[PDB]
RNA sequence: AGACCUGAGUGUGGCAGGACUACCCGCCGAACUUAAGCAUAUUACUCAGCGGAGGAAAAGAAAACAACCGUGAUUCUCUCAGUGAGCGGCGAGCGAAGAGGGAACGAACUCGUUGCCGAAUCGGGUCUUACAAGGCCUUGAGUUGUGGCACAAAUAUCAUUU
RNA sequence: AAAGAAGGUGUUAGCCCAUUGAGCCAUAAACCUGAGCGCCUCAUGAACAAGCGAGUAGCACUGUUUGGGAAUGCAGUGUCAAGUGGCAGGUAUUUGUCUGCCAAAGUUAAAUACAGAGUAGGAAGACCGAUAGCGAACAAGUAGCGUGAGCGAAA
RNA sequence: AGAAGACCCUGUUGAGUUUGACUCCAGUCUGGCUCUGUGCGGCGA
């Protein structure tokens, strides 16, 4: 909306908030990120530190489909179990089966407390997630 | 005409490899005039002689003998070793068409000839060439 | 629109303002100013676009 | 078959027999004109591979191009601006000479639709190509199903637009995969596609 | 025969268990077979035209020894190194009668 | 005064908008609802043109590649000429009776082959196949009580009379087994992982030890 | 100086030596082109040419 | 004498030429500008210049992607991705592809080669209501190969009358 | 009133006029219809061991192009293949295993563009309203101007 | 009055001209292979 603009307010004030001494002039400091090491060195060092250089190996032709590995924790496995089926879940009885790769979530991690024992079918799992679901009463079944 | 006459000098002055020399070495007259007279009498039947014997055989439901002619057909008659003698011309205008042709008869042991022809072979069989 | 002339500024050294002016002569538009939001027959400020 | 002896004889181009025949041919070709019509092609095995038949409307022309790189035609070797664009002699054309030979035939004999050509002979100064053309108004060519497509008026100068085999070479259309991604269907068809600022309607 | 896959994501045979099928014969399986007529044609043409300037040079000093110099002269002029070995090995057969 | 702003990288330096000197390089979607309407109007004009055959030909169920998408399925290009022959069907003949055929696809497993044979077995039982001559019936064809009750689908995939894409059924709730209560799962995963991850790195150390 | 290599200055002088190389480009090859010897020939008379 | 080959001259029947050129195909090809200077780089494989079609053009039927439980011609769209790709005085800046959801889609075929046949071909005449994918006739082209049959969607060749 | 429609008429029209529907009439071919339907003529569907594109690909130097980096594509020249296989698998080399495909010949609809085209005809708009909007609401690329390329009104 | 000082200075503004400025380019020269074949020899390794 043009009517909501600062232009309409300072309409009549003959400098438009740019001043009498130093005017509004076309590109007084350069076009773009010019002068990053020269005359904007204090801006580029203070706010944007690790710019300006090289780091690490070069992965020519990265494919992001084989390096696909999403992550879910033990305390968020209730997101994948239906509400009808968590209430019937007791340790030593019949537990729900969660197929992780049908939901995203290629890897199970072991953060937090698992609020419902279940059988997790995961492509990957960690030390402290395997340890912590076998004591909670479920298991983890590997899949491909 | 001034460069078809200098083309003939230049093929003579330069040292010719033994694969194109062999076409300058030609079967003599008594064996060429004997050969093309035998190619003449077993020439292929003409268009009228092949339009008849078929219209006289569509009445039977109502090739006598010839020499093998053609660069695709004579080649098959040596790969199969069916020809008893092959007669090669000496002056085909891209010479690579029959440059390999005496060595195929030599690998398969069919008797060949290089005669002074391509106008005289086509006259024997009813063609131009 | 407003830009389809071959106008150039006359520079400085005449008592006329530094704007592009219509080339040629023999017509009433010749020498007249061009190519600005304030000239007549010139182009509007920030001409409107269909990718708004 | 009879082809296999012709094809393997034209792979022995550096042997002493084929170096004698191309010696004689390159002599008698540089005493002819730039464009020469033949009754029969010089290489019939390679002409019929490339599309020629011994029909009525087919016809073969041998076309001569000069060898070497492209001297940039700036006046007196003097050129301006940035130093990357300063070279005159080492610059090279982005069309091969087989395409240039096909375009010199078809810009000269306008009533004929050229299909592709083939290498014939080299000299130190010239290269020769037999360019197969075909007469689109010949009644044989119009009634024959495997060649009548050339009579349609979208093939009028295939050579001038890079639609022959030698045209498709210097366009890079020998490659299809990750080796041709910037150039499928055209460099301009991919430049336009990759650079046009798309404005979605509700955004 | 097609070596069934183990149903976990990592390791040897690391896939989904899926009852693999045998490879089926294609028309492109007929390139790895001996071409006994294509060789007989090439043997007639080679016994017709003589030898290349490369092929005479490679085996004029394959008589005096110099087998790694024949391989270096081929790879300079053939570019490829597998083709350099094969061209030297085709000259050693013409020297074997 | 610049402040704590992100470094811009806006990529608009190549003469893209039509000004008084530039033709532009710009693509706007103002005809989006009129080409939306055109394609539908032209699919209803085509569904009349073909009637009563399906508007879209039958396509196989194929998996998806690239381990991100292994668990997904979609519709392929055409049935291979081994799924067609396993359905007792000529591939040159199948293209006339509404089936897409793909000579390139290789059938590397029997589960993916049997899914698409069952799509072909379902399709032939729904197929009507009108006669050439509606007086002299030549083969198993329609009987004109079928060649008059016949209709088409506009079902957008050809999956009206073959059914949708068959995903597998999720596993029923079960108990934790005797092995799964005590067998460590990470150690078996990492042993299998490290076997291929250090193959060659440890297989040359034995090669550095079989030789002295 | 725009027209000729010897032109210009405040005195009419050739600045550089007026004996130019054989390999000078056209425009630079003015003056005494590839002079083997200059000056008033004091002595005999050598035939001129290569 | 005649032939064949390579070239002429005329007769007859045809065609190309210029226009337009928004989009599209092939080449040719800058500089201002940006880098707070400037030469690499940028602008831009853009403007201008030359050639050529169409109602679209171009591409297109795997010497492809992938690394999967695999996919399946091209083109286009959203996304991939302003990218923990990559290129770059590694500066200013630039810059994709595979996968996935879709649009379209009856989408596939023809030579060459090989094998088996060998003028069964093509053009001109002329006769059938007919410049017949018909007969009949023609040395006129053509055997220095026109055509037919088979080649992964394949199960193969000729008969013939149903 | 299945018609309210938005133009004209001396001043604000559903009723003054034209309009605004169902349908009627007439059609060179082409297009579409049991690949519409007969006849003549002419084709013919189904039954009863060989190889597959050679100055090519590659390689070297140079030039350019690319995100393509010990070289993505191309060009020049030198060199120049293999098939008792070759190409691609995004860090160069030699050697293996693997996987995909079979370059160097040809046609091919639609989905895409129309960023200063054109024909025939529609729909219009939170646009402009005679210094605005096309230069041009008018005998406008006109009168005029310049040797010319060209420039170019007012109204 | 005339005309955004024609002097002087500033600008990370030009341009004509110069040159053992910086980066290059035509031209001229020189070497390599090429075009480029046939003989009898000779100096060589
Ligand atoms: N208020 C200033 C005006 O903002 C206008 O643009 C404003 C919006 O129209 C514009 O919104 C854009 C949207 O148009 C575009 N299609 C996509 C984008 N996601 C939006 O940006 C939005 O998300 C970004 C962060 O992602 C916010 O910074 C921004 O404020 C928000 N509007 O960003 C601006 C924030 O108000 C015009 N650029 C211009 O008229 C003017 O600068
Ligand atoms: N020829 C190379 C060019 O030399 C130029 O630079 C050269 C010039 O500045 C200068 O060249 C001078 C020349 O001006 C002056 N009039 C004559 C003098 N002979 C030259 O000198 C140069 O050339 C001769 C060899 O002929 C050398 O003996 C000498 O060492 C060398 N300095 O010496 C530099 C070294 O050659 C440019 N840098 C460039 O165009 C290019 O590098
Ligand atoms: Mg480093
Ligand atoms: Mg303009
Ligand atoms: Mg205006
Ligand atoms: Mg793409
Ligand atoms: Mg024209
Ligand atoms: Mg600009
Ligand atoms: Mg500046
Ligand atoms: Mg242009
Ligand atoms: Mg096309
Ligand atoms: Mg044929
Ligand atoms: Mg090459
Ligand atoms: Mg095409
Ligand atoms: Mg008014």
């Amino acid at each position: 909306p043009t009517r909501f603009k600062k232009c309409r307010h300072q309409r009549g004030s003959t400098f438009c908030g740019y001043g009498r001494v130093g005017k509004h002039r076309k590109h007084e400091s350069g076009r773009g990120n010019a002068g990053g090491m020269h005359h904007h060195r204090i801006n580029f060092d203070k706010y944007h530190p690790g710019y300006f250089g090289k780091l690490g190996m070069d992965h020519y032709h990265r494919k992001k489909n084989p390096m696909w590995k999403p992550t879910i924790n033990l305390n968020n496995l209730s997101r994948l179990i239906a509400a009808e089926e968590a209430a019937k879940a007791t340790k030593g009885g019949t537990l729900p089966v969660v197929d992780l790769q049908s939901s995203g979530y290629a890897k199970l991690l072991g953060n937090g407390h698992i609020q419902v024992p279940c059988i997790v079918k995961a492509r990957y799992v960690s030390k402290l997630a395997d340890k912590k679901i076998r004591k909670a009463g479920g298991a983890v079944v590997l899949q491909a | 005409v001034t460069m078809q006459r200098k083309k003939r000098v230049l093929q003579r002055r330069l040292k010719v490899p033994p694969a194109l020399n062999q076409f300058t070495k030609v079967l003599d007259r008594a064996s060429r005039n004997e050969a093309l007279k035998l190619i003449k009498k077993y020439a292929p039947e003409t268009r009228k002689a092949r339009r008849e014997r078929l219209h006289k055989a569509a009445e039977e439901k109502k090739a006598p003998l010839a020499v093998v002619t053609g660069l695709q057909e004579v080649t098959r008659a040596i790969e199969k070793k069916q020809a008893r003698m092959v007669v090669i011309a000496n002056n085909v205008d891209p010479v690579e068409l029959v440059l390999w042709m005496p060595n195929l008869c030599r690998a398969n042991k069919i008797p060949y000839a290089i005669v002074k022809d391509m106008a005289r072979l086509g006259d024997a069989i009813g063609r131009k060439t | 629109s407003g830009m389809n002339h071959s106008a150039h500024s006359w520079g400085t050294g005449r008592a006329v303002a530094r704007i592009p002016r219509i080339s040629g002569g023999g017509t009433s538009t010749s020498g007249a100013g061009a190519f600005g939001n304030m000239c007549r027959g010139g182009r509007m400020f920030a001409p409107t676009k269909i990718f708004r | 078959g009879a082809f296999m002896y012709l094809n393997e004889l034209w792979k022995k181009k550096s042997s002493d027999v084929m170096r004698f025949i191309q010696r004689i041919r390159s002599w008698e070709f540089r005493h002819q004109h730039t464009v020469v019509r033949l009754r029969r092609p010089t290489r019939p095995e390679k002409a019929r591979m490339l599309g020629y038949k011994t029909k009525q409307g087919f016809c073969v022309f041998r076309v001569r191009v000069r060898r070497g790189g492209r001297k940039r035609p700036v006046h007196k070797g003097i050129t301006y601006g940035k130093p990357k664009t300063s070279g005159v002699l080492g610059m090279k054309l982005n069309k091969n000479n087989q395409a240039v030979a096909e375009q010199r035939l078809g810009k000269r004999f306008g009533n004929l639709r050229v299909l592709n050509s083939y290498w014939v002979n080299m000299d130190s100064t010239f290269k020769w190509y037999e360019v197969i053309a075909v007469d689109p108004m010949c009644k044989t060519i119009r009634r024959d199903p495997r060649i009548n497509w050339i009579v349609n008026s979208v093939h009028k100068h295939r050579e001038q637009r890079g639609l022959t085999s030698a045209g498709r070479k210097h366009r890079g259309l020998r490659h299809k995969g990750h080796k041709a991604s910037k150039l499928r269907p055209s460099y301009r068809a991919a430049w336009r596609r990759n650079n046009r600022i798309v404005f979605l309607r509700k955004r | 025969a097609p070596t069934p896959r183990t149903g976990i994501i990592a390791g040897f045979n690391k896939g989904h268990v899926t009852t693999r099928r045998p490879r089926q014969p294609s028309p492109n399986d007929r390139f790895a077979v001996p071409h006994k007529h294509l060789r007989a044609v090439k043997a007639i043409i080679a016994d017709l035209v003589g030898l290349s300037p490369l092929e005479k040079r490679v085996q004029e000093f394959l008589r005096v020894g110099k087998e790694k110099r024949a391989l270096k002269y081929c790879k300079k002029r053939l570019g490829d190194f597998t083709a350099a070995k094969k061209k030297r090995s085709k000259m050693e057969e013409a020297l074997r009668h | 005064p610049k402040g704590n702003n992100a470094i811009p990288h806006v990529h608009q330096k190549k003469h893209w908008n039509p000004c008084s000197s530039q033709k532009g390089n710009v693509k706007v979607f103002l005809n989006q609802p009129a080409q939306k309407h055109r394609r539908r109007r032209l699919r209803l004009l085509k569904a009349k043109k073909v009637f009563p055959r399906p508007l879209k030909a039958l396509r196989p169920q194929v998996n998806c590649p690239t381990v991100r998408h292994n668990m997904k399925r979609r519709l392929g290009r055409g049935f291979s000429p081994a799924e067609l022959k396993a359905a007792g069907l000529n591939p040159q003949y199948a293209a006339t009776i509404g089936i897409r055929v793909d000579s390139r696809r290789k059938n590397k497993s029997e589960e993916g082959m049997n899914v698409n044979v069952q799509r072909l077995k379902t399709y032939m039982s729904k197929l009507v196949l009108f006669p050439m001559n509606h007086k002299k019936v030549q083969k198993g064809e329609a009987s004109e009580e079928e060649v008059k009750a016949a209709t088409q689908d506009r079902s957008r995939f050809g999956d009206a009379a073959v059914g949708a894409v068959v995903y597998p059924s999720a596993e029923t709730p079960r108990a934790v087994s005797a092995e799964e209560k005590s067998m460590c799962v990470y150690a078996f995963l990492k042993k299998n992982h490290s076997a291929v991850r250090f193959f060659g790195a440890r297989s040359a150390r034995a090669a550095r030890k079989e030789a002295a | 100086p725009v027209e000729h290599p010897h032109g210009g200055g405040n005195h009419q002088h050739i600045g550089h030596p007026s004996t130019v190389s054989r390999h000078s480009p056209p425009g630079q090859k003015v003056g005494l082109i590839a002079a083997r010897r200059t000056g008033r020939i004091r002595g005999g008379k050598a035939v001129k040419g290569a």
